[PDB]
């Protein structure tokens, strides 16, 4: 199959610019309507714009023009996405896509590109302060590690080097007052095992080149 | 722009049984060439959007049978003959008839369930977080359904307000629950000047509400 590859995690200030590519690895490019289509981090999709290669014809969300270009290269196969004046509002997923052929044909597809996250802050790299969830003093004991003020996303969490995975649960991380973000892990385990089990969150924090292994004891 | 707008929002289906999934635009999505450009998909947790049907009725390849599509002028219908652990995820309509093209809002179908209790834990802040001057108060509501509960802070048995933040899990495929967190944030002044910290729980799962506690220091 056919499909597209985008260019990597974008972290942006507001008033910045921005410029994300997306790659046919298939196909002829010059013939494709692509769409650029933004996921808002809870919420629905928003239409950007469309490009046809070929003619170079552009048609632009209203909202967006003027923030918005849409270029291609004809030459290598890819897409391009420029954005100027960044917003805190143009925090989004960022998809490339190819759904429609020329109208009248009858001809459609579903290609998605895997999606280039924009994130816009005037936030600064931080690493994560990862802090202890104890389990406290019948069959099954909760315990986790707070992953707190770190910037941008994401951060990873494991058990136990990957060892433990059965109930465990990350939550999503949650947008602080502070700029920050803010996340728990949690897995629960039988009462039983405390003694004679240890528990170690492994986070990591690439965009700070933070890692931090936690060990979570009981009181 | 042509406004989508899709009933319900949450959508709980009980395996096997029918789902239905409306999208109303606010004009007619009929082109000049005759065609209607209204096109249903699913996102599946963590994917983009996949093409389940296009043009109102058609359906996409290698897009399971069990789903179809009928209407229109402004009103269309998605059904699902019989839902799946697969179905899960957020359906979008779209329309390509007008510039700008336009989405519904989405519509979450989720895997119903009887009621299930959370198990409820409490937290306190750890020291090392002590010496920050923040003090953290975790509660977890552990494996329940559904995902409505009603989490109260009490300090000193005096109830909190907007001092909390929750955070929710996506429904667990293999069991169809849900967990939620609620972090109790305190400067470390105000936490060291009280004793009774508690997180009490509301939930269809609980003829009563359940309360779990801890007193600071012991």
């Amino acid at each position: 199959e056919v499909q597209l590859v985008q260019s990597g995690a974008e972290v942006k200030k507001p008033g910045e610019s921005l410029k994300i590519s997306c790659q046919a690895f298939g196909y002829g490019f010059i013939n494709y309507l692509i769409e650029w289509i933004r996921q808002m981090p809870g919420q629905g999709l928003e239409w950007i714009g469309l490009i046809n290669p070929g003619s170079d014809y552009t048609n632009y969300n209203e909202n967006f023009k003027g923030q918005a270009t849409l270029s291609a290269d004809k030459s290598s196969s890819t897409a391009y996405l420029q954005w100027s004046s960044l917003k805190a509002s143009d925090t989004a997923m960022y998809f490339c896509a190819r759904r429609f052929g020329y109208y009248g044909s009858g001809n459609y597809f579903d290609y998605w590109g895997q999606g280039t996250m924009v994130t816009v802050s005037s936030a600064s790299t931080k690493g994560p302060s990862v802090f202890p969830l104890a389990p406290s003093s019948g069959g099954t004991a909760a315990l986790g590690c707070l992953v707190k003020d770190y910037f941008p996303e994401p951060v990873t969490v494991s058990w136990n080097s990957g060892a433990l995975t059965s109930g465990v649960h990350t939550f999503p991380a949650v947008l602080q007052s502070s700029g920050l973000y803010s996340l728990s892990s949690v897995v629960t385990v039988p009462s039983s095992s405390l003694g004679t089990q240890t528990y170690i969150c492994n986070v990591n924090h690439k965009p700070s080149n933070t890692k931090v292994d936690k060990r979570v004891e009981p009181k | 722009d042509v406004v989508m707008t899709q009933t319900p929002l949450s959508l709980p289906v009980t395996p096997g049984e029918p789902a239905s999934i409306s999208c109303t635009s606010g004009q007619s999505l009929v082109h000049i060439n005759g065609n209607t450009y209204l096109h249903w998909y699913l996102q599946k947790p963590g994917q983009s959007p996949k093409l389940l049907i296009y043009k109102v009725s058609n359906l996409f390849s290698g897009v399971p049978d069990r789903f179809s599509g009928s209407g229109s002028g402004t009103d269309f219908t998605l059904k699902i003959s019989r839902v799946e652990a697969e179905d899960v995820g957020v359906y979008f309509c779209s329309q390509s008839t007008h510039f700008p093209f336009t989405f519904g809002q989405g519509t979450k179908l989720e895997i119903k369930r009887t009621v299930a209790a959370p198990s409820v834990f409490i937290f306190p802040p750890s020291d090392e977080q002590l010496k920050s001057g923040t003090a953290s108060v975790v509660c977890l509501l552990n494996n329940f359904y559904p995902r409505e509960a009603k989490v109260q802070w009490k300090v000193d048995n005096a109830l909190q307000s907007g001092n909390s933040q929750e955070s929710v899990t996506e429904q667990d495929s293999k069991d169809s629950t849900y967990s939620l967190s609620s972090t109790l944030t305190l400067s470390k002044a105000d936490y060291e000047k009280h004793k009774v910290y508690a997180c009490e729980v509301t939930h269809q799962g609980l003829s009563s509400p359940v309360t779990k506690s801890f007193n600071r220091g012991e």
